[PDB]
């Protein structure tokens, strides 16, 4: 639903690169392969972690909160 | 008693069958578990089944097998006289 | 359980986790694999059936 | 649920000792040591070091089941050489080799600049 | 009394065993029991 | 991995590989048996209620519901309910003038556990009170899961 | 000193690339196994949830919090809670972090690991602080909130090893290779027409001479001169991963030696 | 057929089966939780008084 903290296979931290990945795609007009390598993700285990992630939390945040303070 | 075949004309096998051995071991194992007097020397054994196996090997099981025939007659065979070769 | 080798007697080995475990060579008589198959265990309750089970 | 607690892999339990040395009757001057809460890391390292001793005739280890963190070590030495002493010598060799390795890495690392 | 929350207007209510199950503000007929205020512990594994 | 089995990386499982949420909902209504006998959601006491389950009622509130966020386990009662009984019926003794209610509670599934996620109270088409309780639990891959 | 030899090819704060020469294969494998599974590290282990109105579950958030890398430089000055004389936890065996986030803005507000605040007495140590390893200064994206949602929880960090749970591992993938020219014939190369043309050459082939093209197989050679690259998650410096892996392995052998001595007396 | 020739029985267990290369041909791995539910009635004798006492 949200970006995983670590790569499943090797455990490298990838949860601090989602916004950097999106910004590279949007403003720098980079292809996803170049963006993945620019972020330092070399092993294809780490590349698929960020490349295949679906950000569902953005969909869940469209519903109004159940309990507002 | 016409249904008890005299020992001199018994025509059944002189060998213990697998089912006869299984019940004799289970029968004597159950008796041992119920504090039955063991007629074999134990060099260290607590499982009733193993004690029964030791008794069968040394021919110290005081039981007889009444083999039945399809007409109602039977033959009495002592566990000691039955060959355990299987 | 279409033949008598589909019911066979085994010696218990208590183990961690929530699955039964068996040797690979006994999978053909059981016609069993490990794609999700389930098997049944029955415990004898007397010395008679307990020796009968292990001797036959 | 039947998942054993993960600390059972390394934390030694109550009434359980790290080592269990029992003589082997299948051959002379042979012993089997059972290591508790250990895995291939020590077994491979210790067994390999033992095989470099000329007074050791046999050295092998096995992990009987991957569920339990214990391995057995079978050692047979030449007559007059105690297998426990062979294990002592091998362990000392590993410790001294590791000590040298640590010093060599540290002195080489201090020469770098990027980090 | 115990505290509930409306499922549409998110208004916090206080109902007794005699009060009808309904929001006194907007009129919704579904109420959510408020989360317990005692701390709950979780392992990070 | 012989014969259609597989080896999974425990490290990958630890990091969240193939981990999932499980939700289960429990439904219960306040039935009215005509004009005289009626039920209510309550936290029954052992002194006024008969046939109470061997589980624990410690987590129920005065309305007979566990508040969301509380951890539950097997045999735990999550919806407490009682119904009145007719006199002149004694079972196993144990039925004294003190007892005027009998337990009609809903216990959590014996093998399941988790944390109560949501409790909603509303009314059905006939105006009777009925509640829904949802329980969360996390399933982590183990040696019997199918992939 | 004339034992295992070390030559560092590339050093960084996240990666160290070196050649391990004059060593046995068993020692090299044990070094990487210990570096992966047995170096103590500080990580969040228990979480108390006071408020959670997010779209994520408490168990979901707790698992994420346990995977956040914390500083572990002074981890040896910390104790194991199992080996400590305290009811639940204290300042001698634990670090306490609090996370308070509210959706005050109309846009989506992101909860990072930089928002974790240490509320324990560090006693002058250097452990507990979340590792910040990016440009913007944020950490790991823990959660996202919309307006009116709140996350209030308290985290307790304890020391452990990746054998207990992978969250305590200080090392990412470890590269490990020997004999790039296959002169010991430990691999039988699968091919279709020619194996040399079909298998790309390792980058380490440049550090070793190629086979002499017609000499007899050398059956007396044993594997040595291992090429290793150790990656670090940031909880401890990468150089410390190698040094402490040697320390952990050295202690383990010493424990076997000590246990053997203890049996001798009795 | 449903109640006399075959019937549901006590002292039985069912679960998914796995393959263990490290079990003997006649061994079966039994989950620990199942082993705690299934029981065997063992008779007290002079040979098992002490072992049974510890189990109790
Ligand atoms: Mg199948
Ligand atoms: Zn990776
Ligand atoms: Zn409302
Ligand atoms: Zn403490």
């Amino acid at each position: 639903m949200i970006v995983p903290v670590r790569c499943f296979s090797c455990g490298k931290v990838v949860g601090d690169k989602w916004e950097s990945y999106l910004n590279l795609l949007q403003e720098d007009e980079l292809d996803e392969g170049t963006a993945l390598s620019r972020l330092g993700l070399k092993r294809y285990c780490c590349r698929r972690m960020i490349l295949t992630h679906v950000d569902l939390i953005e969909k869940f945040l469209r519903y109004n909160p159940l309990e507002k303070r | 008693k016409e249904k008890a075949i005299p020992k001199d004309q018994r025509a059944t096998t002189p060998y213990m069958t697998k089912y006869e051995r299984a019940r004799i071991l289970g029968t004597r194992a159950l008796q041992i578990s119920m504090n039955a007097p063991v007629f074999v020397d134990l060099e260290g054994e607590t499982d009733p089944l193993r004690i029964a196996m030791k008794e069968l090997a040394e021919k110290k099981i005081p039981l007889v097998i009444r083999r039945y025939l399809p007409d109602g007659s039977f033959e009495d065979w002592s566990v000691e006289e039955l060959i355990v070769d299987l | 359980s279409l033949h008598k080798m589909s019911m066979m007697a085994h010696r218990v080995k208590v183990i961690p986790y929530s699955t039964f475990r068996l040797n690979l060579s006994v999978t053909s008589p059981y016609n069993a694999d490990f794609d999700g198959d389930e098997m049944n265990l029955h415990v004898p309750q007397s010395e008679e059936t307990r020796a009968e089970l292990s001797q036959l | 649920m039947n998942a054993p607690d993960r600390f059972e892999l390394f934390l030694l339990g109550e009434g359980e000792s790290k080592l269990k040395i029992d003589p082997d009757t299948k051959a002379p001057n042979a012993v089997v040591i059972t290591f508790e809460k250990e895995d291939h890391t020590l077994g491979n390292l210790i067994r390999a070091e033992l095989l470099n001793d000329r007074k050791v005739l046999f050295a092998a280890y096995k992990v009987e089941h991957p569920f339990f963190a214990r391995f057995k070590l079978r050692i047979q030495t030449t007559e007059g050489y105690d297998p426990k002493d062979a294990l002592k010598n091998a362990c000392n060799s590993i410790i001294n080799k590791l000590g040298a390795l640590k010093t060599n890495f540290e002195t080489e690392w201090n020469l770098q600049t990027l980090a | 009394t115990l505290k509930y929350i409306c499922a549409e207007c998110s208004s916090k209510l206080s109902l007794s065993r005699t009060d009808a199950v309904r929001c006194k503000d907007c009129g919704h007929r579904i109420l959510l029991k408020a989360r317990t205020k005692r701390l709950v512990q979780f392992e990070a594994r | 991995n012989q014969e259609d089995s597989m080896i999974m990386n425990q490290s990958s499982i630890d990091r969240g590989l193939f981990r999932s949420l499980f939700f289960r909902s429990y439904m219960d209504q306040e039935k009215k048996y005509g004009m005289s006998i009626t039920e209510t959601f309550e936290k029954p006491q052992r002194t006024n209620t008969l046939r109470m389950k061997h589980g624990t009622y410690d987590k129920l509130d005065d309305d007979g519901l566990i508040a969301p966020g509380v951890r539950v386990s097997g045999e735990d009662v999550i919806i407490g309910k009682t119904t009145p009984i007719s006199p002149d019926e004694e079972e196993l003794g144990q039925r004294t003038a003190y007892h005027s209610k009998r337990d009609a509670s809903t216990p959590l599934r014996s093998t399941e556990n988790g944390i109560v996620d949501q409790v909603l109270v509303t009314t059905n088409q006939d105006g009777l009170k009925f509640v829904k309780v949802r329980v969360r639990t996390t399933k982590i891959p183990q040696i019997g899961d199918k992939f | 000193s004339e034992g295992p030899q070390v030559k560092i090819r590339e050093a960084s704060k996240d990666n160290v690339d070196f050649i391990l020469s004059n060593v046995d294969l068993a020692m090299a494998n044990s070094l990487r196994r210990v570096m992966i599974a047995e170096i103590p590290t500080l990580a969040i282990d228990s979480v108390e949830v006071e408020t959670n109105t997010t779209v994520l579950a408490d168990e979901f958030i707790a698992h994420r919090l346990g995977l956040i890398p914390l500083q572990s430089m002074d981890i040896e000055q910390l104790e194991y809670s199992r080996d400590c004389f305290c009811e639940d936890h204290c300042d001698k065996c634990s670090v306490v972090l609090t996370l308070q986030a509210f959706g005050e803005s109309e846009s989506t507000t992101n909860v990072y690991s930089k928002d974790l605040v240490i509320v324990s007495n560090l006693m002058g140590r250097n452990i507990g602080h979340p590792i910040i390893q990016d440009k913007e200064g944020n950490g790991v994206l823990i959660c996202k909130l919309r307006k009116g949602q709140e996350l209030k929880l308290t985290c307790v960090a304890k020391k452990g090893i990746a054998k207990e749970h992978a969250k305590w591992g200080p090392a990412a993938a470890i590269e490990f290779e020997y004999d790039p020219w296959n002169k010991l014939k430990h691999t039988d190369y699968w091919y279709e027409q020619d194996s040399a043309k079909e298998w790309p050459q390792s980058k380490n082939c440049e550090y070793e001479d190629p086979p002499n093209e017609g000499d007899p197989f050398d059956y007396k050679a044993q594997a040595d001169t291992f090429y290793m690259n150790v990656e670090s998650v940031g909880s401890i410096p990468v150089d410390q991963v190698v040094v402490r892996g040697i320390d952990t392995l050295q202690k383990k052998v010493a424990s076997i030696l000590l246990a053997l001595t203890q049996m001798d007396q009795d | 057929r449903g109640n006399l020739m075959g019937k549901r029985v006590d002292f039985s267990a069912r679960t998914v089966i796995s393959g263990d290369p490290n079990l003997e041909l006649d061994q079966v791995g039994v989950p620990k939780s199942i082993a705690k539910t299934l029981t065997y009635p063992e008779v007290v004798t002079p040979y098992n008084i002490d072992r049974l006492t510890q189990l109790v």
